[PDB]
């Protein structure tokens, strides 16, 4: 086990046991029935490598639109900017979505009921590398760089992905209180911290003391 | 002293600090924000 | 607009009666000083009446023949005419707290009677393990679905016939 | 065997005599048990040690504003200081309130749990930042070694507690007597040297 | 005639208390005790408590109009306003020609009287209107207990108990039906309270709107 | 022995009974050929306010 | 028109609920497990287990019918109301008043009251006195039964 979130005892209880960023934190006791925590794990990790890789279209982009290099929308008025283009893609994007994702997610639905469960002839020749090592870390998919017998580079992902389903909630609060992007937002901490803050000027809290 | 606390656990006692609390809280949460209907 | 109701902005007898009611403080409001108390008072009262007639023409709401907003209850044409805060979301927003309640009775319930003598846990309460429960039932939601998923929630013929 | 506030009464049970700052004082039976005597200790050297802290920062100001300096009176400081500052009010609470729930927290756990907070994660700091006593930590609270002896660590503890009590009575005082003369505490001080028989609180208008 | 009744129903419970010819031995049954049982042809409210609780009903009946005897005489035949000529009373002197009828006593009391009350919503004794109907709420919750008996009640629990038992959510302490004597209480009570409220209504919000 | 063993909870299976498919232990059993031997007590109690009553050995089946 | 249609169904699920139980518990209950060995009508089987007094199936019929009344009340106060306004013209009258209960005691019971309640004056009678006569005796008959 991982350092704990508190430093000083908040007993665990299930959470001694071997598992990926294990900081002992379920004070909801969630992860009690062992089935369902296995359940749970996976949701961290694609709602963690979905995030992330979100993130970067919000951030990557933005930091080059502040300098100017690019004249790219910010992420909270992206979609308007598409369909009106006159090469656009009309809202057939929803359903094709669905429809893509639909036959991938419960192929990783049906992984997780029944582990390696892809028989021989079911898809056309591939079904030797859609098996997977254990549920959440697949094979074939990675190239290189999953040799390693000190496999927690995994904690990387999780440290790195936690961290970035903060971002997203930051993004979106900060972009419905502030009205503006996501790096406008640091410019202005940096420049005037004590007067631009989620107390006094983003209106979080009902704060009306003009004395 | 054991006592005195136990006998602020029974029911008449108990139901005293939760309606305060109720009520209190909705009382203060008509005076602030006052008279809801729509919710935004 | 739906069902036949103007919007209570457009609306005449909505304005009708903001006239109407402020017309009753204005009437009282003349019998006392200006700087009493009691003219403080209804002030305060005539300044709220003018923010809930506004605020409820600013949210959308339909106001009908007789002058007062009238609510709708489908969500689909709450959210196609955009009218969900009224009934379609308030609805959401109790079974939250109503299950809060259910996830921590039932959960006081079950442990009390993991001990000796429950019948005194009733009438003199845990308050340590109360408090305990009511704060661990943010996620009740996801606690009963484990349950349910799981099968312990409910009891297989164990339990009083009476034939 | 000892002092004790009302000569002749008999001193509760649980008060033995090891506390500091004990004289047999508790009518209502509260800290009759072991965990809430556990927490009261530790709530009285708080709401000693803000009053130390506080109150001789309301007497070097009310001092420097009757010498001549800028200060104002400790009563409608915060509202005039706040008029022509360039920190707003809700930046500055939020600063206030989010950095002490960092160290209210620690300190916390250390009370239900003595020497948690050693075990080295912060920072890699283990020796210190575990508690000596309850209240009364050490290693890094105490750079100077005024506490590795019990002698006279004892005695300082009771110096601790009476210069406290009697600083968090004082802070009552400024409350009362600023709401009957709505002056500075030192401007009532050199009024009572100045005539000790005819100003008083009987003679301030108020309180009869 | 409502007090010789009131002081019947009283006085035969007090001296039939300790024995009768139905039950020679009340004694020992005690003070209040609901029913000997369905023998005899029936022995329910024999008891000295249960004469106790029909007296307040008469002795309720019985002060309720020496109320009204002393409102509609002194509104009619002496209150009123001074005038040069004479007094105008608050309703004209009618004691004299419609009280020998009961439909006096409904129209030029009641549907008369009750105006004030019903037309206090939207002034200062609008706190009367809402007791005037609260009243009437409260009486009527009384017949549940008085006209019903602990048979049905405690059968209805029972299949209720079984859906708590189902969820695992019950009480140790089990639940039981209201005693009989209690019922009883329960309804004179709730019963008095809303006839008496409501009176404690009609006649502040008459008399301070005077007239 | 004729019956279940001393202090052993079992579950009942009279439909008259308030104690139906419920569980209560045993108090005693007597081997001299009565019809109702097996003594049972539960802690809830019945509308009466009694707590034990006499049940057979048909009557009666393993917990749960 | 929307708060009476759900008043009615309270009413409708509750009369049916005191029923049901009366049936299909007519066989036994766990307070009397042989109720068929009695009758459908029998007084109570006495003052022991705490009570037994109206568990008989015809003691549920007796409380439905207090119910089914006062179903048929609302359901009939409702009709004659909406076609009173409808008739007077002033078909406002329901659709503000309505929504509150003091409506119903001021604009529907306490006015229309008024040409009834003076069948027979002191100053004289009109054809109505024959109605107003038995309004009062049903006021009556229903006081005796208490
Ligand atoms: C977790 C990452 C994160 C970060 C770095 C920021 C950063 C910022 N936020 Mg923000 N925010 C976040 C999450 C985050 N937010 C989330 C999850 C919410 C929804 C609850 C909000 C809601 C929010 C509002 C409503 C507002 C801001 C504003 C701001 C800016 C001014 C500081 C402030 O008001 O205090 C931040 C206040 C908070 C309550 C969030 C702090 C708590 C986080 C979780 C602690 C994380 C620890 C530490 C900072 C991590 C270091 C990461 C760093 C090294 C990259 C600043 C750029 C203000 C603005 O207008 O911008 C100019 C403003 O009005 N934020
Ligand atoms: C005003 C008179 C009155 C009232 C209000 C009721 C009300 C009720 N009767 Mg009922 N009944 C009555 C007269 C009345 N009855 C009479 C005269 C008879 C014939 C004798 C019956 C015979 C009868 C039978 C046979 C049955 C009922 C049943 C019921 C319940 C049906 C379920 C329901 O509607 O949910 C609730 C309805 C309400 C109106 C809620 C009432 C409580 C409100 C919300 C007040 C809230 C409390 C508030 C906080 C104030 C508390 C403060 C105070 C404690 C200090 C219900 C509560 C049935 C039942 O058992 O239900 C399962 C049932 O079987 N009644
Ligand atoms: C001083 C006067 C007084 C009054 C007016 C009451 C009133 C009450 N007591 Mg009581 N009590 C008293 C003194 C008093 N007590 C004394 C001197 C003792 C000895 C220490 C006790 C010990 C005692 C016990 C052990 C119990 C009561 C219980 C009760 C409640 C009966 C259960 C019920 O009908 O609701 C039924 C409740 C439900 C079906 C669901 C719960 C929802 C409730 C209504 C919310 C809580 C209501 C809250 C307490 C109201 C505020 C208090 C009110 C009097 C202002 C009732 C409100 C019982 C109880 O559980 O209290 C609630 C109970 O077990 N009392
Ligand atoms: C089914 C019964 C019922 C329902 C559905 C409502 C619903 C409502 N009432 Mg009402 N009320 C009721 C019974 C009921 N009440 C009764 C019986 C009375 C008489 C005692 C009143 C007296 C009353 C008054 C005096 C007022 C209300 C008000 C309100 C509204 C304010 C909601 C709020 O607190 O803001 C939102 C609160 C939250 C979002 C926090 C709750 C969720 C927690 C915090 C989680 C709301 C829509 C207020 C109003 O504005 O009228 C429209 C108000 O002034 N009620
Ligand atoms: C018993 C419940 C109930 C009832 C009576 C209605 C009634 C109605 N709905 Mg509705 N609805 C409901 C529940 C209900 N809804 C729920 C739970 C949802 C999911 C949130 C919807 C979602 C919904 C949508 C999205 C739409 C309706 C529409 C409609 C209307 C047209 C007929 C219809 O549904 O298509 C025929 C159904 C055949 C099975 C009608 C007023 C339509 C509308 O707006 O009408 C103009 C419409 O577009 N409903
Ligand atoms: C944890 C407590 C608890 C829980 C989980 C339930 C759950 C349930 N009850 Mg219920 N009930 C309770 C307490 C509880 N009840 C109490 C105290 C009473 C006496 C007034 C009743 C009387 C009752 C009746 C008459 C009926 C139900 C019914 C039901 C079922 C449908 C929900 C409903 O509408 O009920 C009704 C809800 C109430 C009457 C409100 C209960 C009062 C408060 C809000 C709940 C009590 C919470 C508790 C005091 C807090 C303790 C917490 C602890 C940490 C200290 C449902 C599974 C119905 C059913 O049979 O299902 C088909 C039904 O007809 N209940
Ligand atoms: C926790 C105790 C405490 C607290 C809350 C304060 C609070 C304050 N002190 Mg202060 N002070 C304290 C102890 C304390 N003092 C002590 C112990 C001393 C030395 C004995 C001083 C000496 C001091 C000086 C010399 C001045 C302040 C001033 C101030 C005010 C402005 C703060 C600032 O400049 O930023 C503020 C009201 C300033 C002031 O009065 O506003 C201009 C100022 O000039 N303080
Ligand atoms: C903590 C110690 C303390 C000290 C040193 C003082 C000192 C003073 N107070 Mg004061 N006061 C205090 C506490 C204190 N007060 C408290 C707690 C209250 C609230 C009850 C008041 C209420 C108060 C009012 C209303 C007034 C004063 C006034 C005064 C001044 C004139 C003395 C007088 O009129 O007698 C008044 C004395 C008292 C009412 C007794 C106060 C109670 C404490 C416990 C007294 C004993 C303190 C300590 C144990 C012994 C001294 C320690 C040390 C000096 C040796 C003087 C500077 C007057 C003033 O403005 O001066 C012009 C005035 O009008 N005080
Ligand atoms: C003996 C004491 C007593 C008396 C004398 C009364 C008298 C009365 N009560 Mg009652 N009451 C009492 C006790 C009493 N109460 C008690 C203890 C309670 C419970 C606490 C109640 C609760 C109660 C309620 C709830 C009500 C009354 C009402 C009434 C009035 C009935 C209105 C009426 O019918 O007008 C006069 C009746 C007539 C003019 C018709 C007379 C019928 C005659 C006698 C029969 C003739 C039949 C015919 C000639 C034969 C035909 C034969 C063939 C050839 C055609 C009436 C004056 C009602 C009321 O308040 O009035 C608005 C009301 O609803 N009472
Ligand atoms: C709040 C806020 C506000 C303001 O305004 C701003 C700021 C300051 C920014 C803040 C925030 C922060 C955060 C939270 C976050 C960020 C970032 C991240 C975490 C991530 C990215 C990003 C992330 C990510 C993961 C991305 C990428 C990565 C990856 C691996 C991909 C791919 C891959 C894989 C799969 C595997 C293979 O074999 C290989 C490859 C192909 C190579
Ligand atoms: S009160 Fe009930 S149980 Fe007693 S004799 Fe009468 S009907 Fe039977």
């Amino acid at each position: 086990d991982r350092p704990l979130w508190y430093p000083g005892a908040t007993p665990p209880a299930h959470l001694d046991g071997s598992m990926l960023g294990d900081y002992g934190f379920d004070p909801l006791r969630l992860g009690t029935n062992p089935d369902r925590m296995k359940w749970f794990r996976e949701a961290e990790l694609t709602n963690g490598r979905w995030a992330m890789a979100a993130v970067v279209g919000i951030l990557f982009t933005d930091v080059f639109t502040s300098i100017g290099l690019v004249g790219l929308p910010k992420w909270w008025e992206a979609g308007a900017q598409t369909y009106p283009i006159d090469n656009q893609t009309l809202r057939t994007l929803a359903i094709i979505e669905f429809l893509l994702f639909g036959w991938v997610e419960t192929k990783r639905l049906y992984d997780l009921r029944n582990p390696g469960s892809q028989g021989d002839g079911s898809f056309l020749g591939i079904t030797d590398g859609l098996k997977g090592t254990e549920n959440g870390y697949p094979g074939g998919i990675f190239d290189p760089l999953g040799y390693s017998k000190t496999s927690p580079e995994k904690l990387d992902e999780l440290q790195n992905g936690r961290l970035a389903m903060l971002a997203f909630l930051g993004f979106a609060s900060t972009a419905a209180v502030n009205g503006q992007g996501p790096i406008e937002s640091l410019q202005t901490h940096l420049a005037d911290p004590f007067h631009v803050t989620f107390a006094t000027n983003g209106v979080s809290i009902p704060h009306f003391t003009e004395f | 002293m054991k006592d005195f606390t136990t006998y602020l656990s029974t029911a008449p006692v108990v139901g005293l600090g939760w309606a305060i609390f109720t009520s209190g809280l909705l009382i203060e949460i008509n005076r602030f924000f006052p008279d809801p209907l729509v919710f935004s | 607009d739906i069902a036949g109701l103007t919007p209570c902005s457009e609306s005449k007898a909505y304005n009708k009666l903001e006239r109407k009611e402020l017309k009753v403080l204005d009437k009282r409001l003349k019998q006392y000083e200006p700087g009493s108390a009691p003219y403080l008072a209804l002030q305060a009262t005539k300044e709220r009446t003018e923010n809930r007639f506004k605020t409820y023409a600013k949210q959308g709401l339909l106001c009908g023949n007789d002058g007062l907003p009238h609510l709708i209850s489908d969500p689909g044409l709450a959210l196609r005419f955009n009218h969900a805060g009224e009934v379609f979301i308030p609805t959401f927003g109790f079974l939250y707290v109503a299950g809060y309640i259910g996830h921590v009775g039932r959960q006081y319930i079950i442990l009390s009677k993991e001990d000796a003598k429950p019948t005194d846990k009733e009438i003199i309460l845990d308050v340590p393990l109360a408090l305990k429960l009511a704060f661990q039932g943010w996620a009740w939601p996801l606690a009963s679905i484990q349950e349910l998923r799981n099968g312990s929630l409910l009891e297989k013929d164990e339990n009083i016939t009476v034939s | 065997d000892r002092p004790l506030w009302s000569p002749g009464s008999e001193p509760p049970a649980w008060l033995d005599g090891s506390l500091a700052g004990d004289y047999g004082f508790d009518p209502l039976h509260l800290s009759e048990e072991p965990e809430m005597r556990k927490w009261m200790v530790q709530a009285e050297l708080v709401h000693c040690r803000w009053a130390m802290l506080g109150v001789a920062g309301i007497l070097f100001t009310s001092i420097g504003a009757k010498a001549g300096g800028n200060f104002p009176d400790w009563y409608d400081a915060g509202k005039e200081l706040q008029k022509n500052s360039d920190i707003p009010l809700g930046s500055l609470i939020f600063t206030e309130l989010l950095l002490f729930g960092w160290v209210e927290t620690k300190r916390l756990y250390d009370l239900r749990n003595p020497g948690s907070q050693g075990d080295g994660s912060f920072l890699g700091i283990t020796d210190g930042l575990k508690g000596k006593e309850n209240g009364y930590p050490g290693g890094l609270f105490d750079p100077m070694g005024m506490s590795k002896n019990e002698a006279s660590f004892k005695e300082a503890k009771q110096k601790e507690v009476k210069n406290g009590r009697l600083a968090m009575l004082a802070f009552v005082g400024f409350i009362a007597q600023h709401h009957a003369t709505h002056k500075s505490p030192i401007d009532n001080l050199l009024d009572h040297v100045a005539d000790p028989f005819h100003v008083t609180f009987a003679t301030n208008g108020v309180s009869i | 005639f409502t007090i010789h009744v009131t002081v019947l129903i009283l006085l035969k419970g007090v001296l039939f208390a300790r024995s009768s010819r139905l039950i020679p031995d009340k004694a020992n049954l005690g003070f209040r005790f609901p029913c000997d049982g369905p023998g005899r042809g029936g022995t329910c409210q024999v008891s000295a408590w249960d004469h106790v609780f029909l007296g307040l009903f008469w002795m309720y009946n019985s002060l309720s109009i020496v109320i009204f005897h002393f409102s509609w005489k002194m509104q009619s035949d002496v209150w009123g306003t001074v005038t040069d000529s004479g007094v105008s009373h608050i309703t004209g002197g009618n004691f004299a020609q419609s009280a020998n009828t009961i439909n006096g006593w409904l129209r030029d009391f009641l549907w008369a009287q009750s105006s004030q009350v019903i037309q206090s919503y939207g002034s200062a004794l609008s706190a009367y209107g809402l007791m005037f109907l609260g009243a009437h709420f409260v009486w009527a919750f009384s017949l549940m207990f008085l006209f019903s008996g602990r048979g049905y009640w405690q059968e209805l629990i029972e299949s209720i108990v079984w859906a708590h038992n189902k969820l695992r959510v019950a009480p140790s302490i089990q639940p039981r039906a209201l005693s009989i004597t209690q019922g009883r209480a329960v309804g004179v009570a709730h019963y008095l309270l809303g006839g008496i409220a409501t009176t404690w209504s009609f006649f502040l919000a008459r008399i301070i709107a005077v007239g | 022995e004729i019956g279940p063993k001393r202090g052993s909870l079992v579950k009942v299976l009279r439909p008259e009974s308030y104690w139906y498919n419920q569980v209560g232990k045993v108090v005693s059993v007597d081997q001299s050929g009565i019809r109702y031997p097996v003594v049972v007590r539960f802690e809830n109690q019945n509308y009466a306010g009694v707590s034990t009553n006499n049940y057979a050995l048909d009557e009666i089946e393993e917990v749960k | 028109d929307f708060l009476v249609h759900h008043a009615i169904a309270l009413g409708l699920h509750t009369t049916t609920l005191i029923l049901v139980k009366g049936a299909l518990d007519a066989r036994g209950s766990k307070l009397m497990p042989d109720k068929k060995d009695f009758g459908y009508s029998f007084p109570c089987d006495g003052p022991g287990r705490g009570g037994t007094c109206d568990i008989s199936a015809y003691d549920a019929f007796y409380l439905a019918v207090f119910w089914m009344l006062n179903t048929i009340g609302w359901v009939t106060f409702y009709w004659h109301w909406k076609h009173l306004t409808l008739w007077q013209g002033n078909v406002s009258q329901f659709d503000e008043s309505s929504t509150y209960l003091m409506g119903w005691l001021r604009d529907y019971l306490w006015l229309n009251s008024s040409q009834l309640i003076n069948g027979y004056n002191p100053f004289g009678m009109n054809s109505l006195s024959v109605w107003a006569w038995t309004f009062l005796f049903g006021h009556l008959v229903y006081a005796t039964g208490f």
